[PDB]
RNA sequence: AGGAAACUCUGGUGGAGGCUCGUAGCGGUUCUGACGUGCAAAUCGAUCGUCGAAUUUGGGUAUAGGGGCGAAAGACUAAUC
RNA sequence: UAAGGUAGCCAAAUGCCUCGUCAUCUAAUUAGUGACGCGCAUGAAUGGAUUAACGAGAUUCCCACUGUCCCUAUCUACUAU
RNA sequence: AGUCAAGCGUUCAUAGCGACAUUGCUUUUUGAUUCUUCGAUGUCGGCUCUUCCUAUCAUACCGAAGCAGAAUUCGGUAAGCGUUGGAUUGUUCACCCACUAAUAGGGAACGUGAGCUGGGUUUAGACCGUCGUGAGACAGGUUAGUUUUACCCUACUGAUGAAUGUUACCGCAAUAGUAAUUGAACUUAGUACGAGAGGAACAGUUCAUUCGGAUAAUUGGUUUUUGCGGCUGUCUGAUCAGGCAUUGCCGCGAAGCUACCAUCCGCUGGAUUAUGGCUGAACGCCUCUAAGUCAGAAUCCAUGCUAGAACGCGGUGAUUUCU
């Protein structure tokens, strides 16, 4: 018979299955659509989930009751240190799909990067690309013609890039490894931009500024198995039900004789890729500057890095983004940014930010104060302090 | 924006921190946490708290 | 809400659900109100209809006047007493949950109000705004 | 103490009751909890009924199968009625 | 007809029609209570009517209280592993 | 659900209806039957949860009206999306209160008891009424009455994993899934329309409902941080410092987890359905249609998003000597 009363469904089809993501780097499926008219840029960027805090921002929305008013929004900060490029690859277009023909890699590698080829690096010869190595140091011969067949070829390039893990308060010293397209002129700009930059740095504000609306591609943070109550936020059975109440009732019909896909079950809850979309750049912030979190309101000389530093990732002394809400993944993961695919109007997407305030108070209690000095200022000298 | 004041303890408020009550009579008071909430609603005298600016300026501690 | 609302209301925390007994804030004879439907509210499965401060609702006396009691008539509310969240981040609560008595467009049974009312329901009801003595 | 008298009133004393709250004890209401190839062919935990008697109980003794016994449920009569 | 149900009581644990009609209780009540009685099929030791107190008896409402619920979350021990 | 059309509809069979008749469909009614099951298929309702159907209640786009506007009615493509909270009743059903855009109808062994519950029916106890001489009977009423087992196979949810010279990194994308939904306010505008009463819509703006995916800066919750402090009883001769009280209790309590109880986010291109058209014969005229063609829906397919074939694939680095 029906259902007595109509319910919505629990839980989402698109996100399924909810299992444990392959790797801990999230995978860009998607790039910008490519224009042969732009200069060549990237498409992408790799940070690391430092923590959250808040700004206060005078809000202009020419219709809302809080036009010309000042709110207070959630931020999250992405420790960005400027990325290496390290080699380029193009993709020839096939009937079954783009294909990998050629990587074209730079001379030197880091030890920070070449430990990505290793899962024992401390006893190791430490042989990789020796020979690679050895097929540069002549005029260009096995380099420029791979280089010149990427140009005759591969209608979509994308530039292999290499995190700077030892600039981050992480204890990893094995940087992440990845592939970012670009989307400016032609193909040989495309390999010329990356050639010249080969064992070269880029910096974040080369390729965001400030309001814009970027995705955030991240894997979240893991729980474990879980139930099917929290998995899929199902109803708790009531009190009297025998053989526990954090279940599903009913897994199925008699007919058809089997359980169906759709049937919310228990099982790994986390640690699932997800792409957040329309989040706004508030600051681009400099690693070569002091007064990151001072604005032009406040005047105060202090950084972004809150009293005590960020809980559980340390310092901000690299360049950072400060994007404005929650996106996916926990403090310390790799986070990859992404350009709009799309041109979003909105009235909201236009709209160009200046901050006020920005806290830095301690994260690790409720702090009071933002700086020592207001705290010493306040509290008077003590019992250490002679 | 504005620094308000810790309506129980004195301590500055910065915005989106604390919480605010409004009596029955109107009036406003504001915490910077649940500590001060908590003890507020508890009935406690803010000069016989240790900690408290009132109890500092009673005491003429750092006076 | 509905009818007599003079612009829109960015989202309260609700904190009063079918069944709740909040206080008569105005002086037209009723001691309490008791919140039997929410205006505008959405339908979902054993979810019950909340509401917050500003939102019409439909209610009952009670306690109060035997001319006002055993009949269902709108009602505003004016005080809360659940936090929330205003969009400057200051989290804010009365101490008592209040509403007054209205026609379906807005106009007040009653004359004056006792108490604080929320800003956010002064806004969205003049008349409302009108009686109070202290906005806040 | 009051009253003409009949007798009434107040304060104590006393310690009655198949009285009452509540232990040990006896029982077994509810969770229709635990267990439910159990610790257990009836238990465990909490919540409960009663707790000076028409009480509880040992030993001895009597009643034996169409019979016994039954404050009566077709209950019990050696996990058997 | 032997006598034709008296005193009482009632949609009662007893009333088919029936969620009987009226009133009250609620925003709304096939529930509850108070009334009415041509009562399928109430009724006098087949005991009738009433009844203070008592009740692990059945039922309705009110105050207080609460994760029973809106709407779930978190923690501890022993499992499960 | 049709066909016909006597009449109703002021006038007018067919805007909407529609008698006397007649043709069907369905298996969500109740019957009829007895094919399977009596060496047992756990049997009413509710809770919970998923999917499916369309005979569409709302929402999208349209056609018709005895459509001036507003409101409403009939019908089409449409099952994409949603279809509530309660009083009484064991109820299914029902009847009211109220919200809503709407509170449409059904199936899945009359979905769902090794998922729950046990109120009801349907053992044994007991009461009343009627019937019976009686034991007893009653789809008459009432009350009390044990709801067992998965560790096996498959299915599903997650998790590994041999073999593809080894090992590592970066990738592609066949296939499968897919998601966003609805309303209000301002403005348009007291404008169009209408004698008046009344009274819109497109675009735009600000919010909100339902759902979903994350996240923990703040607010709130949680406390074995047994972290600090306090309190009772007892013990260590007292003090200091502690033990025990099944975590002794109380207040605060970071971190972590977590909440529409907190915050953020939830894309745009094409092909089309209904329908309206263009050109244009058939039928020298006319005609959206026969050839051809245009625009077009919450539709479909892509973009996007989620997994990645463990027998789908590509590129790249290093590839062992005194086993
Ligand atoms: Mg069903
Ligand atoms: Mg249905
Ligand atoms: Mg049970
Ligand atoms: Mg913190
Ligand atoms: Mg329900
Ligand atoms: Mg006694
Ligand atoms: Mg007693
Ligand atoms: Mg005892
Ligand atoms: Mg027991
Ligand atoms: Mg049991
Ligand atoms: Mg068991
Ligand atoms: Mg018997
Ligand atoms: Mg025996
Ligand atoms: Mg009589
Ligand atoms: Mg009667
Ligand atoms: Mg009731
Ligand atoms: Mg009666
Ligand atoms: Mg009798
Ligand atoms: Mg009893
Ligand atoms: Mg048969
Ligand atoms: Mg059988
Ligand atoms: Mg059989
Ligand atoms: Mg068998
Ligand atoms: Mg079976
Ligand atoms: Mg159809
Ligand atoms: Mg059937
Ligand atoms: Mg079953
Ligand atoms: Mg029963
Ligand atoms: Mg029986
Ligand atoms: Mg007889
Ligand atoms: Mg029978
Ligand atoms: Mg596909
Ligand atoms: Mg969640
Ligand atoms: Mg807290
Ligand atoms: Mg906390
Ligand atoms: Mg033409």
């Amino acid at each position: 018979s029906h259902r007595k009363y109509e319910a919505p469904r629990h839980g989402h089809l698109g996100f399924l299955p909810r299992k444990r993501a392959a790797s801990i780097r999230a995978r860009v499926k998607a790039f910008p659509k490519d224009d042969r008219s732009k200069p060549v840029a990237l498409t992408s960027f790799l940070g690391y989930k430092a923590g959250m805090t808040t700004i206060v921002r005078d809000l202009d929305r020419p219709g809302s009751k809080f036009h010309k008013r000042e709110v207070v929004e959630a931020v999250t900060v992405v420790d960005t240190p400027p990325v290496v490029v390290v080699g380029v690859v193009g993709y020839v277009e096939t009937p079954r799909g783009l294909r990998s023909l050629t990587t074209v890699w730079a001379e030197h590698l880091s030890d920070e990067v070449k430990r990505r080829f290793y899962k024992n690096w401390y006893k190791s010869k430490k042989k990789a690309f020796t020979k690679y190595s050895a097929k540069y140091a002549q005029d260009g011969a096995g380099i420029e013609r791979e280089l010149a067949r990427i140009k005759k070829y591969a209608s979509v390039v994308r530039v292999l890039v290499h995190t700077q893990i030892r600039k981050t308060p992480l204890a990893q010293k094995k940087a992440h490894l990845a592939e970012i397209q670009l989307n400016g002129g032609s193909i040989s700009e495309k390999v010329d931009w990356a050639r010249e930059h080969f064992e070269k740095t880029v910096a974040v504000d080369s390729v965001f500024e400030q309001n814009e609306m970027i995705d955030a591609i991240a894997v979240t943070k893991g729980h474990g198995f879980e139930g099917v109550t929290h998995r899929w936020g199902t109803k708790k059975l009531p009190r009297k039900t025998h053989r526990g109440l954090r279940k599903v009732a009913c897994i199925g019909a008699w007919h058809p004789a089997h359980v169906m896909w759709s049937v919310a079950r228990a099982g790994q809850r986390g640690y699932h890729s997800r792409t957040s979309i329309n989040h706004k750049i508030y600051r681009v912030g400099k690693g070569d500057d002091e007064a990151n979190g001072a604005t032009s309101f406040d005047r105060t000389k202090k950084t972004i890095t809150p009293m005590g530093g960020f809980v559980h990732y340390g310092e901000i002394k690299n360049d950072f983004i400060m994007v404005k809400g929650c996106i996916p993944g926990n403090r310390k993961r790799i986070v990859t940014l992404r350009k709009s695919l799309y041109t979003n109007t909105s009235r909201k997407a236009l709209e160009e930010v200046s901050l006020k305030w920005i806290d830095t108070a301690s994260k690790f209690g409720k702090g009071r104060f933002q700086t020592p000095a207001e705290k010493h200022a306040f509290m008077g000298t003590l019992k250490k302090d002679l | 924006m504005k620094v308000e004041i810790d309506s129980f303890s004195g301590a500055k408020i910065y915005p989106g921190r604390g919480t605010l009550f409004v009596r029955g009579d109107s009036k406003i008071f504001r915490f910077q946490n649940s500590k001060s909430a908590s003890l507020f609603k508890q009935r406690k005298n803010p000069r016989r708290i240790a900690w408290t600016v009132l109890f500092r300026k009673h005491h003429k501690k750092g006076i | 809400s509905g009818n007599g609302a003079q612009g829109t209301k960015f989202r309260i925390s609700l904190g009063l659900p079918v069944g709740a007994i909040m206080n008569c804030a105005d002086n037209s004879g009723a001691r309490n109100l008791y919140i039997i439907a929410v205006k505008g509210s959405g339908s979902r499965l054993n979810r019950l209809p909340a509401a917050s401060l500003g939102d019409m609702v439909m209610a009952t006396v009670k306690k109060g006047k035997p001319e006002l009691r055993k009949k269902v008539m709108p009602a505003i509310v004016v005080r809360q007493a659940k936090s929330w969240r205003r969009r400057d981040g200051v989290f804010l609560y009365f101490e008592d949950n209040a509403g007054v008595i209205a026609n379906p467009k807005g106009e007040m049974k009653g004359s004056a109000i006792t108490g604080p009312v929320g800003k956010e329901c002064a806004d969205l009801w003049p008349r409302v705004a009108s009686n109070s003595g202290v906005v806040v």
